[PDB]
């Protein structure tokens, strides 16, 4: 509506122009999706219509944020961010609450609707083009610009940050003990109080951003009595290692000790404490794979001390600031999925196993994609930023339908390891 | 005269200052000749005069064309197209023939010098300004410069086709039923009106285009019955590529293999069978176009058997949104594969295949999907839809690829339909170690220095071998001593392998490879009823993995 207002001369990093991605091309049932949408966008002011003078572009992505619910936009944002809130995380970077992690319960709020008021330096809006498609690059597409706040840029909570330290003080008043971390368009609320309690304290919250400047939370639940969306409840005081346990097989068949020998010894680069010699000994002879060998007395306290200092973790749990952290997810089994943040080889600083059985709705391109999520929520919470992932997938497979499952708001950027495992194991 | 169209701001990149291409004195029959076109070009408005504050210039050649009855103008502004801001890509993305529907009648029309009617910044006019000289000694400048998008300019095309769609809105608008793209200088409209009728609404957008200088003399627009563009040809109901002709003769070099494989792949959009391994494979020729390639007796047996294909030509059919889109896959070749599109009982939409070029060694039913797969994508890009899959395979088969092989892969709608070679798994390994069995302890390695080592192995019972084999390098022999432990062995044998490179090859139940060292472990493999590959490193203190270390030794002293 007619309610303007003082621009922040927002700009680039040195030496660069603005994205200039190319937009992927998406379904009927979708080129629509966003047709409507980004038509009534225009009725609302938000984005313009624009012309060739301007070049640049961002992908435009479509999707239904609940259970299928309405389609909804979803700027890929991953190229305009790097060549501009990159030299702006320093100008506006929202610090980061490294005892969010701590808080036995935590509850993510969708503020972003928010966003959609402080206009955009016309100086900058050039950057911001986007494009939506046809089938077969018949026509030639509606090109548009922004005028608002580009809601999936990594600059926007930044602009719009004083805004929310604002609409925010009484909340930090009445109880100044609840955490709230506003990364890209969500906020992180965490709380220490009795189960539902803390969801209590959210509902307030999600009324008091309400009442006071229209910037909307999402109504997670009414009376819906049904098992839809569970919610978002998360809790991230749990994360420890131990499932990366040798089977104890009491029955030592020279198969079972040959393998054993074998993690046991990658493990020396993980673990630099690890000495696997007279257990190799128990090996050492053309035998039958299935056979009994448990011998070397001494070397079978070297499968407690070993069994044991499997407990007592690496140097490498060292958080370096500047370096970008990888994570690496792996088809474990049937539905058990796996990964290890790290950021320089076997010093990771987190591991876990994503569990969902097939079977169900086993699409492979579904219980790893909604694993890319959760890996990437476990680190706005602690890292306070996205991994760059790896994963087992085809370029391709996963270019087709990660849009489909991603019912996110922000995209870790990835790549697919058409490189197999030797870690696929039980880890 | 000029449409008044709303102007779009181009500009010049920053710091930068327009063009000073000064010239080389034209040829004075051709300098006169430079007014006597310009003139015209002048008082039809397109070109205006100045001469004092505007500095910058570029270069006016002439030149004469196809045909021509009169001499033309020549001014290419590759210099200041480089001091040009950058613009919208004119055009990425063709709209491939198989999509399209079918619309009752489709004219074209030139879209005449459709350039010159649209105008330019009143800004980025002063750096057009040219230079016309008299005598080769005599007059003082004779400088013009542009006010429509000239005929040379990185945007041209872009703020030109901004401009006629435009232009084309409202006549869009009011005729929610005739159909329009541009095409460089070109308008295909195409309703559903039938002849005559259709002739009413060509006249009415001609006139319409007339109105704002969109001239449009292709009367009663001119329409060739078939449809050459981007190399294709289109019929109110049918498309292809007709003129591919497969060259024949003795020096094929690589340039014209590679043109030879060029039309043989582009023809593969419609001709149900083209394969282009072979002619491909030694294709790999590097450096050399120009010298020639002896066209091999299978990458001979390829070129004409395409012949035989290429000769009874095809027809391709139109989309029609009342079915599915169907989608059939059968390989042909060895890599090779093929697909092709269909939603109705049987007159082709599209083909396509798929071959290979992964590296060296992959299986075949993920060799199905790598194709399924590039369809959705591709129908995706074409239809916006995705066609119900057909495929040659149980899902016996294909639900046992996924429930154990490891990066993952999504299929969406597909049926099995019987066809010849059926997708299948030749070769499974087991879990657990078989029970007695002669456990092979294997080894094989070779010096770096001197290609030859030798493959061999030590069973449980005392019962060691090994092969002397030249020309080797460790890799081809960690495999071959495997095959050796699949020759003297029973029909239920166990395997230990120091290599994992082999352990890797052979765990991932690979078909077929191009070498008979892999090869011949496969057909080892296959004729099986229960192999059992494992791994444990060498020298890491293994004793087992140790007497197959130092075996070797009968061949190498150290
Ligand atoms: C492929 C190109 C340049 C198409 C332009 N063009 C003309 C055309 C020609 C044939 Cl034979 C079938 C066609 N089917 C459809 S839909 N079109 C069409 C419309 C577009 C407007």
């Amino acid at each position: 509506p007619i309610s303007p207002i003082e621009t922040v001369p927002v700009k680039l990093k040195p030496g660069m122009d603005g994205p200039k991605v190319k937009q992927w091309p998406l379904t009927e049932e979708k080129i629509k999706a966003l047709v409507e949408i980004c038509t009534e966008m225009e009725k609302e002011g938000k984005i313009s219509k624009i012309g060739p003078e301007n070049p640049y572009n961002t992908p435009v992505f479509a999707i239904k944020k609940k259970d299928s619910t309405k389609w909804r936009k979803l700027v890929d944002f991953r190229e305009l961010n790097k060549r501009t809130q990159d030299f702006w995380e320093v100008q506006l970077g929202i610090p980061h609450p490294a005892g969010l992690k701590k808080k036995k319960s935590v509850t993510v709020l969708d503020v972003g609707d928010a966003y959609f008021s402080v206009p955009l330096d016309e100086d900058f809006r050039k950057y911001t083009a986007f494009t939506i498609p046809s089938i077969n690059n018949e026509t030639p597409g509606i090109r548009y610009q922004y005028n608002v706040l580009p809601q999936g840029w990594k600059g926007s909570p930044a602009i719009f940050q004083s805004s929310m330290t604002k609409i925010l003080e009484p909340f930090k008043k009445q109880n100044p003990d609840i955490v709230i971390y506003q990364y890209m368009d969500d906020l992180y609320v965490g709380s220490d109080l009795e189960i539902g309690q803390h969801r209590t304290k959210i509902e307030e919250l999600r009324q008091h951003l309400l009442r006071w400047g229209l910037t909307t939370p999402d109504k997670k639940h009414q009376k819906e009595p049904p098992f839809l969306w569970m919610g978002y409840e998360l809790h991230p005081d749990k994360w420890t290692v131990q499932p990366i346990v040798l089977p104890e097989k009491d029955s030592w068949t020279v198969n079972d000790i040959q393998k054993l020998v074998g993690k046991l010894n990658w493990a020396s680069q993980i673990y630099p404490g690890i000495k696997v010699r007279q257990l190799s000994k128990l090996l050492r002879g053309t035998k039958a794979l299935t056979e009994v060998i448990p011998l070397t007395e001494e070397a079978e306290l070297e499968l407690a001390e070993n069994r044991e200092i499997l407990k007592e973790p690496v140097h490498g749990v060292y958080y370096d600031p500047s370096k970008d952290l990888i994570a690496e997810i792996q088809k474990q089994g049937q539905g058990q999925w796996t990964y290890q943040i790290y950021q320089e080889p076997f010093k990771n600083l987190k591991t876990g196993k994503y569990a969902r059985m097939r079977g169900a709705h086993t699409n492979d391109v579904k219980q790893l994609t909604e694993a890319v999520q959760k890996i990437t929520t476990e680190s706005i919470v602690i890292w306070g930023k996205t991994p760059k992932f790896k994963l087992p997938i085809q370029k391709e497979t996963w270019e087709t339908w990660w849009t489909e499952y991603w019912q996110a708001t922000w995209i870790p950027e990835w790549e697919f390891v058409n490189t197999p495992p030797l870690v696929k194991l039980w880890y | 005269p000029i449409s008044p169209i709303e102007t779009v701001p181009v500009k010049l990149k920053p710091g930068m200052d327009g063009p000073k291409v000064k010239q080389w004195p034209l040829t004075e029959e051709k300098i006169k000749a430079l007014v006597e076109i310009c003139t015209e070009m002048e008082k039809e408005g397109k070109i205006s005069k100045i001469g004092p504050e505007n500095p910058y210039n570029t270069p006016v050649f002439a030149i004469k064309k196809k045909d021509s009855t009169k001499w033309r103008k020549l001014v290419d502004f590759r210099e200041l197209n480089k001091r040009t801001q950058d613009f919208w890509e004119v055009q990425l993305g063709i709209p491939h023939p198989a999509g399209l529907k079918k619309k009752k009648s489709v004219t074209v029309l030139d879209v005449g010098d459709a350039y010159f009617s649209v105008p330019l910044d009143e800004d980025f006019r002063k750096y057009t300004a040219f230079t016309i000289p008299s005598i080769n000694n005599e007059t003082p400048g004779i400088r013009y410069q542009y006010n429509v998008l000239p005929q040379g300019w990185k945007g041209s095309p872009a703020i030109f086709q901004s401009s006629m769609t435009k232009i084309l809105e409202p006549f869009k608008k009011q005729n929610p039923d005739i159909v329009i793209y541009q095409y460089m200088d070109d308008l295909y409209v195409g309703s559903d009106l039938e002849i005559g009728q259709h002739r009413t609404k060509i006249e009415e957008l001609r006139q319409h285009l007339l109105r704002w200088g969109l001239t449009t003399p292709d009367k009663k627009h001119q329409k060739e019955p078939p449809f050459l563009w981007m190399g294709y040809e289109l019929h109110p109901d049918k498309w292809t590529v007709q003129p591919i002709v497969l060259p024949e003769k003795d020096s094929w070099t690589v340039n014209d293999i590679q043109k030879l494989v060029g039309k043989l792949n582009w023809a593969s959009q419609i001709y149900p069978g083209i394969k282009v391994r072979q002619l491909s494979k030694l294709l790999r020729g590097t450096k050399a176009l120009t010298e020639v390639i002896p066209l091999t007796e299978e990458a001979e047996l390829e070129l004409a058997e395409n012949r035989e294909i290429l000769k009874e030509p095809v027809h391709g059919v139109y989309y029609d949104p009342s079915k599915d889109l169907i989608a059939e896959i059968q390989k042909q070749g060895q890599g090779q594969w093929t697909y092709q599109i269909y939603q109705e009982p049987f007159k082709n939409l599209k083909t396509g295949k798929y071959a290979r070029m992964r590296g060296a060694h992959t299986n075949d039913v993920k060799q199905l999907t790598e194709a399924v797969q590039k369809i959705t994508t591709e129908s995706i890009v074409i239809w916006g839809k995705t066609p119900k899959f057909k495929l040659p395979i149980q899902k016996e088969t294909w639900e046992t690829w996924w429930t154990e092989y490891w990066q993952a892969t999504w299929i969406p709608e597909w049926e099995f339909v019987n066809t010849p070679p059926l997708v299948k798994l030749w070769y499974q390994l087991e879990k657990e170690p078989i029970v007695g069995a002669e456990t092979f302890y294997v080894d094989g390695a070779a010096n770096r220095e001197t290609k030859l080592g030798k493959a061999g192995y030590v069973t449980n019972k005392g019962r060691q071998k090994v092969v002397p084999l030249t020309n080797t390098t460790n890799q081809k022999t960690e495999l071959q001593a495997i095959y050796l432990a699949l020759q003297d062995s029973g029909l239920e044998v166990n395997i230990v392998t120091d290599s994992q490179y082999a352990l890797g090859i052979i765990q991932a139940q690979p078909d077929k490879s191009e070498s008979e060292l892999v090869n011949q472990i496969i057909e080892q493999l296959i004729k099986k009823e229960k192999v059992y590959l494992a791994w444990v490193p060498a020298h890491k203190g293994i004793g087992g993995n140790e007497q197959v270390d130092k075996l070797v030794s009968a061949g190498i002293r150290k």
